[PDB]
């Protein structure tokens, strides 16, 4: 896939939680009209200048509209921004790892 | 805030040639491996029209003669070949971050063959005169290039005061410009003179195009 | 058929307020951002903000924070923009647009806002008749306020050869002219009429061009 990025908005269904492997889990629900589309996801430093962590979820896609999508990622140690969706209404979540 | 710098402010391109409009961002407009900048076209009296999204994705229904290119901070819009209908103002926009910002705009002038104006003079209407007004109207239509000067004469004497001029935007079909010149006088001054002259001077002739009427 | 129908042109005194409307149809109103863009006369575009009608989420450009207020009504599929403590810098065309995908795909026709203490006055419409081969006729739309006016020929039937000139401002009043060029065979045998509309004064004038 092949699908284009979701153009609409996301709602946080499950807030960031740390796993036993130090990774993070989040659940977001799509609100727009892209039907199946790739979730725009990126982890950055606080100045939004460098891309940092890695996605564990291979290619997160919205399958259904009103169904949450699980996203798991390995953030960098310290402070980072978990960025989800396009602007306006892009989610920018703070995270501190160990 | 991201600043979008468009250059040039304006450019004249001959029909069938290539037009390249530049647009530069003050910071990277990239996110998720995509460039969050887009190109719009605005024709006079109309809302803007989206041409290209995400730097290079042509909108449905827009001719493939329009192409977007670029990443991070440097972007270009290319129109090739340039057509008459392309006479408009082009804007770039970023929506990588809030507030979304636009460029200042680039006016694309379509460069065609020189054409002399079609001059028409009109006396004040009876309706206007019955209400104490007297406007003498002169149309200078379908000319190229845009540069033209109008001179009014009342019984052979030049008149500068009370003259209002207005130019149209470039015609989307024939690439020409048109202009209207209105000489407003009092019913009294109008009624005390006979000869009213509208003299147009354009690149197309060394001699001025002269249209007139006598109040008789 | 995606459509955004905006409310008509408005005049307001300095320090007053206006509430503009944008009726959306042809799509799920609650599944897209509805955005507002400002264009001052002879100037560029500026993004005011966006509203997500599904939950009333807004994003404003800082400069418009105190100035503009975005609301939306789910039931009537209508978005509104309220502009407060009006000043001359607020005189502009206000567009509503749908952010259909990655950018603004569908736009409303725009609402013109004139901030002035000047009095709304209807225009005087005068026929311009000649005193050969192709004949030029015209209409003079004199002394109106505020902008805009709508000029048509034969209720829109005559579209080719028409030149409606930008208005010129003199003594707080606008004056505009429109010309129509038609074959000699078509005038005066067939009627030529200019149709002038001034929304602010609720004026609609049809002026037949009769030969001199
Ligand atoms: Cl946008």
């Amino acid at each position: 896939m092949s699908y284009s990025m979701c153009t609409g908005k996301f709602k946080v269904v499950k807030e960031i939680a740390e796993t036993q492997h130090g990774t993070i889990v989040i659940r977001v629900q799509y609100e727009g009209d892209g039907s199946p589309c790739k979730i725009p996801f990126e982890i950055m430093d606080l100045e939004k200048r460098h891309v940092l962590g890695r996605l564990i979820t291979v290619n997160p896609i919205v399958t259904e509209k009103d169904s949450p999508v699980n996203i798991e990622a390995e953030p960098p140690f310290g402070d980072s921004y978990i960025i989800i969706g396009v602007e306006p209404g892009q989610l920018k979540l703070n995270w501190f790892k160990k | 805030n991201i600043v979008m710098t468009q250059s040039p402010t304006s450019l004249a391109v001959s029909l069938g040639q290539r037009a390249t409009i530049s647009c530069r961002a003050s910071e990277s407009v990239d996110s998720f491996g995509k460039s969050f900048m887009h190109f719009y076209q605005q024709k006079p009296g109309q809302p803007p029209k989206l041409l290209i999204h995400l730097a290079s994705n042509l909108e449905s229904g827009v001719p493939a003669r329009f192409t977007g290119r670029g990443s991070r901070t440097d972007f270009t819009l290319t129109i090739d070949p340039v057509e008459a209908d392309d006479a408009a103002t082009y804007y770039c926009q970023q929506n990588n971050e809030v507030p979304f910002t636009f460029g200042s705009g680039t006016k694309l002038e379509v460069k065609r063959a020189d054409a002399a104006p079609t001059v028409s003079i009109f006396p004040p209407s009876s309706e206007q005169l019955t209400s104490g007004g007297a406007s003498v109207v002169c149309f200078l239509n379908n000319f190229y290039p845009k540069d033209i000067n109008v001179k009014w004469k009342i019984d052979g004497s030049e008149r500068q005061n009370g003259v209002l001029n207005s130019w149209t935007d470039q015609d989307s079909k024939d690439s020409t410009y048109s202009m209207s010149s209105t000489l407003t006088l009092t019913k009294d001054e109008y009624e005390r003179h006979n000869s009213y002259t509208c003299e147009a001077t354009h690149k197309t002739s060394t001699s001025p195009i002269v249209k007139s009427f006598n109040r008789n | 058929q995606v459509q955004l129908q905006q409310s008509g042109a408005e005049v307001a005194r300095p320090g007053a307020s206006v509430k503009l409307s944008c009726k959306a149809s042809g799509y799920t109103f609650t599944s897209y951002w509805l955005q507002w863009v400002k264009q001052r006369p002879g100037q560029g575009l500026e993004w005011i903000g966006a509203i997500w009608p599904g939950d009333d989420d807004t994003r404003y450009a800082q400069k418009f924070q105190g100035k503009a207020t975005m609301t939306a009504d789910k039931s009537s599929s209508t978005a509104y923009i309220q502009l407060s403590n009006l000043a001359s810098e607020d005189s502009a065309v206000y567009y509503c647009a749908r952010k259909g995908g990655f950018a603004m795909d569908y736009w409303g026709q725009g609402t013109s806002v004139t901030v002035s203490s000047a009095k709304t006055t209807p225009p005087s419409v005068y026929p311009l008749a000649p005193g050969n081969s192709m004949v030029t006729l015209g209409c003079l739309v004199k002394g109106y306020f505020p902008e805009p006016v709508t000029v048509t020929w034969n209720s829109g039937s005559l579209s080719s050869g028409v030149h409606t000139f930008p208005a010129v401002l003199q003594s707080d009043l606008y004056t505009l002219s429109s010309s129509v060029t038609v074959p000699s065979s078509t005038w005066p045998s067939e009627t030529v009429t200019c149709n002038v509309a001034h929304p602010a004064s609720s004026t609609k004038v049809d002026k037949k061009i009769e030969p001199r």
